[PDB]
């Protein structure tokens, strides 16, 4: 069907502009739809920002009064969001979403892109392995961990064994302190399988272009 | 602007049971051509909202027929004939009839299930973090139900509450449980000063807390 994918910078300085792109595939943007920008606040309140429709005609929320431009490039099958004069109050997840002009149906949203409005600096994380204490390995299951600490801004991506280990995983929401984030993730497996089958935390921080692949080593001889 | 009011705030439903939620708009949503631009959306944990219902009463493209939308004028209802665990998340209504378009505040659908005690796991600071001069002790409290749970930290038998940071997961659709992570962060020098580190979880499933401990400098 039609698919949308947002791209654009995830960290913007106060009083500058946010600039995002929505790339549409599986459908021509000059047919049938209204191409909308919607944002979700940390609270989780959703706000409609505006649209550009298949003919180029636009509309936006008066709450944004004059800060917002919505444009398209038909040769590229893309539409765009520009929002100026930003403040921390514009920190949110931005979604592009197409709805059929005719009946509001077929709602299709991109993945969502987080935009942080902050003067804080981009910092790569330290990824620390969380190896189980000896006494906790003699059970039928064993739980291993990975601590991602001191990064900015969100987000990071975290997988286990490059994504082949997906069952029994818990990745927790990041916690922000002093303009650095900390995230942890746990993975539980059959005790007999470890450490014969190694377990590695794969962490990416696109903002700082940094990746760490941390093999979890047991406590005791390795 | 049109105000959309969703009730109830939160609903907790047993798998296999029905669920009904309401959206009431401050203005009628019928239009001049006979269409009613009222949509319902579901947002699962970690994803974007996705379509359910449109035109007030119509099933959107590819949606399971377990969802039904009813109502007109200003009062709308979404019903789920039989709830499945994957239906958990936040449900929103949306109006496209009056500019500017607006969303309900959302209704969170939670799955009711059998109580479950947490699996508690504690982790000393890593050797790499210790070379950094910082030391985090991590405790996971995994797969419990219900969602209310306490965690207390002890150092050498004495409770510590400073430098503690917690983070909870959304309900898991696989088993309908909750997980939580707690992190106690110290300087390497304070960590290296004490021996015993203890994580204690208190959950309704147990009259006695779940306790996990370790000694510094011991495997």
């Amino acid at each position: 069907r039609v698919q949308l994918q947002q791209s654009g910078p995830g960290l913007v300085k106060p009083s500058q502009s946010l600039s995002l792109t929505c790339t549409v595939t599986g459908y021509s943007i000059t047919s049938d739809f209204a191409w909308n920008w919607i944002r979700q606040f940390p609270g989780n309140k959703l706000e409609w920002m505006g649209y550009i429709n298949y003919s180029g005609f636009t509309s936006h929320n008066p709450s944004l009064k004059s800060r917002i431009s919505i444009t398209r490039d038909t040769s590229k099958n893309q539409f765009f969001l520009q929002l100026n004069s930003v403040t921390t109050e514009d920190t949110a997840t931005y979604y592009c979403a197409g709805l059929l002009w005719y009946d509001g149906g077929a709602g299709s949203w991109g993945q969502g892109t987080l935009v942080t409005v902050s003067a804080a600096k981009t910092t790569a994380p330290s990824v620390y392995p969380l190896a189980p204490v000896c006494g906790d390995t003699t059970g039928s299951s064993v739980t291993l961990g990975c601590l991602v600490k001191g990064y900015f801004p969100e987000p990071v991506t975290l997988t286990w064994n490059s994504g082949s280990l997906s069952s029994g995983v818990h990745t927790f929401p990041a916690v922000l302190q002093s303009d650095l984030y900390t995230l942890s993730s746990s993975v539980t497996v059959t005790s007999s399988t470890w450490p014969s089958q190694s377990i590695t935390c794969n962490v990416a921080h696109p903002a700082s272009s940094t990746k760490v692949d941390k093999k979890i080593e047991p406590r005791g001889p390795t | 602007d049109v105000v959309m009011t969703q009730s109830p705030k939160t609903i907790s439903v047993t798998i296999g049971q029905p669920a009904s939620i309401s959206c009431k708009s401050s203005q009628r949503l019928l239009n001049s051509n006979g269409k009613t631009f009222l949509n319902w959306l579901l947002q699962r944990p970690g994803q974007s909202p996705k379509r359910l219902i449109y035109l007030g009463t119509k099933l959107d493209s590819g949606v399971p027929d377990r969802f039904t939308g009813s109502g007109s004028g200003t009062d709308f209802t979404l019903k789920i004939s039989r709830v499945e665990a994957e239906d958990l998340g936040v449900y929103y209504c949306w109006q496209g009839t009056h500019f500017p378009y607006t969303f309900g505040g959302g209704t969170k659908l939670e799955i009711k299930r059998a109580d479950a005690a947490p699996t508690v796991s504690i982790f000393p600071p890593s050797s790499e973090q210790l070379t950094s001069g910082g030391a985090s002790v991590v405790c996971f409290l995994n797969n419990f139900y219900p969602k209310d749970i306490n965690v207390k930290w002890k150092i050498d038998g004495s409770e510590r509450q400073n430098g503690v940071l917690n983070s909870w997961t959304d309900q898991d659709s696989k088993d309908s449980t909750y997980s939580m992570s707690s992190t106690l962060t110290l300087t390497k020098d304070e960590y290296e000063r004490h021996n015993s580190y203890t994580c204690e979880a208190t959950h309704k499933t147990s009259t006695s807390p779940i306790v996990k401990s370790f000694n510094r400098n011991e495997c």
